[PDB]
């Protein structure tokens, strides 16, 4: 699509396994591909790679940034922790992967987390300071959004 | 003591009622400090005046026994705003600083001792952080009397009263509430006025929120009340410092 | 292209807005005029109050001649049943005028002297009201989940400000859960 | 690295945004990129040139092989990929474009577009082109209303409706509309909202 | 205090559903009989913080924010858990390895919200003070009337939680008048040691001096680790001594020194 944050979350790279053979490598000189190698591929090509086949042409192996640790340690403390590290993208690019392999578990997960998050962005919607530094790009820029509708409306309070 | 909710009651209308055209600067200054967790405020002195000149009047008089007032007066009113009911929240520091007259490092002699005083130095080192108290549980050795002390600021003795003694109390460090301390240490800024001889350098201790508040190196101007600790090193000869609310940086400085 | 904002409104379209509502006057004036909208007035009775729309009267006002009347809900013994209503039911927002945060700015800037025991009073009153409510939306807004929320009785000024944000992170929200079933 | 280079083109592209964004808008794009998007076009041509020679091979050598098809599968996107990024850096250049040419034209009496859009020719002639027709294609829309507008202006609402302007280094006297205003550089108006709109977008006006 | 029995309880649950760790408790008991068959093991049963959140969030948050009410009632549940085990022919310790953090800290960035709360410190360990004994159990011997006679030391460092001092010698004669011979190899010592952390050098801000805050290294944990090593520590953040305000002596604002005890010492590269 044609925003800039959907297009960039597609650049993102995951470690997706083959399940087939592809002579005509187009990354150097194979010239296939042997069977079941680890290539990192950016999510737009590794989309509908895991459909199109019964039997799909990648593993889609869980991404090291979906790690069971990771979504434990968001279960802790969200608001402490820091996603601009990690990908940067996370809600971006979470919300693909999710339809993309269809697992319920974490939904209940980061529906959690965004609320948390929220909680504390209203927080800093109120006129930054360290705390701005770690969110997601996305996310930051509803921060600009809110900060911007108070701001102006402050602006507006007086004269 | 009705003088102190005599006073506290000034602090309390000085806050909810402080009007610079037409928002309220304390008041919100207090909101947008507690919604990011910074749990300070700071009076700007020049409309504290303008408010009441008497309450200052009394403030540059006996500060260490009434901005403690002060610090409870605001935070008995950042009860009735960041929450409401019908926790925990600390009493908040506060930070005043205003312009009056600088007050040059040579010329601190006696005097004004425990006397609000402005003035300029650049720091030469930070000392490192230490813990004081606030707030701590004591029991006793014997009859294991269960006393919660507020200790508050501006050293202080545990109380012997429930053999027993001389001194039966025990700290609980397991419930006791900390705040930090900092010990900068100033020399006078070299334009003025070194003449012929190396520049004193007084010490100081910043807590709470203006801890780490400045890079050692940088020009500052502090304000802080003006004070005297013991530090066995006779006769008597007590040694001098400056306690800090509240520290501002140079321009910018960030 | 709007820009700015642009998918919520702007502080000041909201009083551009709330001025379409009517409040009562006093003419100090004894044409036609048709204009469009108004459909009043015969000529006004000095002495006499009379029903019309606010951006005249703010109009009339600047040349002072005509005194505008304080609203029925815009005092301090009324207001003090309100926060007394606020303060003990922490869950609903109670009764609003729906505009009264931008009365509160306009009515004040020129018709101050017209009000009775106007200083430093209900300026101190209002900006308290909003307070309590505006934390007990932030309390409130704990609870968010899609799709419903009850927002009550909310002003169009605090809608306003707190909108980009509720619908912005009810569509990071609600997205994921209407689409992983 | 078979795709990144509209990556790194739109991850370019989110910088005017940033620039659009607090901001403060002034306009002043740096450039369009041509030899980037250039860079991308020869890469996107080896790509379809060799997506109809191996077109042409499965016709021949490959015998319709279950492996040709991911060719034509996987490439094919790469080809989308480029797609994705062309438009959406476009698209992102006609929005900070065309709200420009909305704002102001520009504006009273317009009465033709010039010395605006300090970009001028740095920016590619390609888009000026589009400009040109574009603000010739809302010439129209100003000649069908009849409101009268004035739509370029006054997005924020008049008040009340009597404003003060302090002259701001501007000459003058050049307000030949409704009447002269007679501009004088030290010099404020206690003019309505009517010819302020108008006037403030040229940058005579400073204070409302 | 039947609240701290509730912890005891609560913890009990917690173990043998699921039952997880209660394998490798029996694991500790077995190796060590199977070494009295032969011909060293630290008795602690290293807990995932992992797990906790599971069960309970209320007595999560706890071991977080007040670890004194928390880790030693949980402890008592775990050596009333290993006494149950098999079978008969030692207070043991948690060890909390984490799911951090909150209290994620580098020394650095501590004091005092971070005080009396669980806590992770890394960085680089110096000078590695000197190994030494800890007197805890005292044991003895009444004769003729014989019997066998305790005393139990309590020191600073004793569990978490402050207690009223026991220090210190020996009782001696205790009622009635009989003797009382020290007996020594039956009493217990725990080894007992403290080194200091300093924050890492790489991510120093400035020319700002480093800040170091010490770690007591209970038992097992003891000459764990030679200084200059990368260390995340971890343990409850204890503020212990007077700061002065206990007697007159001495004057000066300077006052109470913290320490961490325990708890685990996980190294890294």
């Amino acid at each position: 699509y044609y925003d800039i944050d959907d297009v960039l979350a597609d650049g993102t790279e995951f470690p997706c396994k083959f399940q087939y053979d592809i002579p005509g490598l187009g990354y150097n000189p194979g010239r296939p591909i042997t069977k079941n190698t680890k290539l990192s591929l950016p999510l737009w090509l590794a989309r509908i790679l895991a459909i199109v086949g019964p039997v799909p042409f990648v593993e889609l192996l869980p991404p090291d940034m979906f790690s069971t640790k990771v979504m434990n340690a968001i279960k802790t403390d969200p608001v402490a922790l820091d996603l601009h590290s990690i990908n940067s993208h996370f809600f971006s690019l979470a919300i693909k992967w999710i339809m993309l392999f269809s697992e319920k578990e974490l939904a209940n997960v980061v529906s959690e987390l965004l609320l948390q998050r929220a909680q504390e962005l209203n927080h800093h919607a109120s006129s930054t300071s360290t705390f701005l530094l770690k969110l997601e790009e996305m996310e930051k820029e509803i921060y600009k959004k809110s900060h911007e509708s108070y701001k102006d409306t402050k602006r507006w309070m007086f004269k | 003591d009705d003088d102190n909710t005599e006073i506290i009651k000034s602090f309390k209308n000085f806050i909810l009622e402080f009007r610079l055209d037409s928002q309220f600067i304390y008041r919100d200054q207090l909101r947008n400090n507690i919604l990011v967790k910074n749990y300070s405020l700071t009076v700007n002195m020049e409309h504290l005046i303008g408010y009441n000149e008497d309450i200052y009047k009394k403030l540059s008089d006996e500060p260490s026994d009434i901005i403690p007032l002060f610090e409870t007066a605001i935070t008995q009113v950042a009860k009735r705003i960041s929450i409401l009911s019908r926790n925990s929240l600390p009493t908040f520091q506060l930070i005043l600083n205003s312009n009056a007259n600088q007050i040059p490092l040579r010329d601190l002699d006696s005097e004004h001792v425990s006397k609000i005083v402005r003035l300029s130095g650049i720091i030469i080192s930070t000392s490192v952080l230490s813990s004081r108290a606030t707030y701590l549980s004591i029991m006793c050795r014997n009859c294991r009397h269960t006393t919660s002390i507020t200790i508050n600021n501006f050293t202080v003795s545990l109380p012997r009263s429930c053999n027993c003694g001389p001194d039966p109390y025990i700290i609980i460090h397991e419930s006791s509430k900390f705040i930090d301390q900092q010990f900068l240490k100033l020399q006078e800024i070299p334009e003025l006025v070194p003449v012929g001889e190396m520049p004193r350098n007084l010490t100081m201790t910043c807590d709470r929120y203006l801890t780490n508040k400045v890079i050692p190196g940088t020009r500052v101007t502090i304000v802080g009340i003006y004070s005297i600790y013991n530090s066995k090193n006779g006769v008597a000869i007590r040694t001098p410092y400056i306690k800090i609310l509240g520290i501002q940086s140079d321009v910018e400085t960030s | 292209l709007p820009a700015h904002l642009q998918q919520t409104f702007s502080p000041e379209e909201i009083q551009f807005i709330v001025e379409n509502e009517p409040i009562k006057i006093f003419p100090r004036i004894t044409w036609q005029l048709i204009t469009t909208d108004d459909k009043a007035l015969n000529n006004m009775v000095a002495m006499r109050s009379t029903e019309v729309v606010l951006w005249i009267a703010l109009l009339l006002k600047q040349q002072s001649k005509c005194s505008i009347v304080a609203p029925q809900w815009l005092t301090t013994k009324e207001l003090d049943r309100k926060i007394q209503y606020e303060k003990t039911h922490p869950d609903r927002f109670s009764e609003l005028p729906w505009n009264w945060l931008v009365l509160a700015r306009i009515l004040f800037n020129k018709a101050k002297d017209d009000f009775h025991d106007p200083i430093h009073e209900l300026r101190g009153k209002i900006q308290d009201l909003r307070e309590i409510r505006q934390i007990k939306v932030l309390k409130g807004l704990k609870y968010l989940n899609e799709s419903h929320l009850q927002l009550d009785n909310l002003s169009l000024l605090e809608i306003n400000e707190l909108r980009p944000f509720i619908t912005e992170i009810m569509d990071k929200l609600r997205e994921i859960h209407t689409a992983s079933l | 690295m078979y795709g990144d280079l509209g990556n790194k083109l739109v991850l370019e592209a989110k910088r005017t945004k940033q620039l659009y964004a607090r901001s403060n808008q002034d306009v002043n794009l740096p450039m369009y990129h041509e030899d980037i998007i250039r860079n991308i076009l020869k890469e996107v041509s080896n790509l379809r040139k060799n997506t109809e020679y191996l077109k042409e091979q499965q016709q021949l050598g490959m015998l319709d092989d279950k492996v040709a098809k991911c060719q034509y599968f996987v490439t094919l996107l790469c080809m989308e990929r480029n797609k994705r990024c062309l438009l959406a850096y476009q698209r992102l250049r006609t929005d900070i474009l065309d709200s420009m040419a909305w704002n102001n034209n520009g504006l009273d009496l317009m009465s033709s577009i010039t010395f605006s859009q300090q970009d001028t020719n740095n920016l590619s002639h390609q888009e000026q082109e589009y400009l040109k027709e574009y603000c010739d294609l809302i010439t129209d829309l100003k000649s069908g209303d009849l409101v009268d507008i004035d739509l370029s202006g006054s997005l924020v609402p008049p008040s009340d409706v009597f404003i003060d302007v302090r002259v701001l280094k501007d000459a003058g006297e050049i307000q030949t509309e409704y009447g002269v205003f007679n501009l004088i550089k030290d010099s404020q108006f206690f003019v309505r909202q009517s010819d302020v709109e108008r006037l403030i977008q040229q940058g005579y006006l400073q204070k409302i | 205090d039947a609240v701290f029995g509730d912890r005891v309880r609560r913890f009990q649950e917690f173990l043998d559903t699921f039952t997880s760790y209660r394998d490798s408790v029996r694991s500790i008991q077995v190796y060590n009989s199977n070494n009295a068959a032969n011909y060293i093991l630290p008795h602690r049963i290293i807990i995932s913080l992992d797990d906790l959140r599971e069960f309970d969030r209320s007595f999560w948050s706890g071991i977080l924010v007040e670890p004194a009410y928390f880790i030693p009632p949980a402890e008592k549940a775990l050596t009333d858990l290993a006494d149950s085990m098999d079978d008969v022919p030692h207070p043991w310790k948690l060890s909390f390895k984490g799911s951090f953090g909150a209290h994620a800290l580098s020394p650095r960035t501590l004091t005092a919200q971070h005080l009396n709360k669980l806590v992770s410190v890394e960085g680089i360990v110096t000078k590695t003070s000197l190994v030494r004994p800890k007197l805890i159990r005292s044991v003895h011997y009444a004769a003729k009337t014989g019997r066998f006679h305790y005393r139990d030391y309590t020191d600073a460092t004793t569990t978490l939680t402050t207690r009223i001092p026991t220090p210190a010698i020996y009782p001696t004669e205790d009622t009635e008048g009989n003797k009382l011979t020290t007996e020594y190899g039956y009493s217990t010592f725990i080894d007992h040691q403290r080194i200091t952390v300093q924050e890492m050098p790489e991510m120093a801000p400035a020319g700002q001096l480093p800040r170091s805050i010490d770690v007591i290294l209970d038992d097992d944990l003891v000459d764990k680790t030679k200084p200059g090593d990368r260390v995340n520590v971890v343990g409850v953040f204890k503020s212990l001594g007077a700061g002065g305000m206990n007697q007159s002596n001495s004057n000066t604002l300077i006052g109470f020194k913290t320490l961490i005890l325990g708890n685990t010492v996980y190294p890294l590269h």
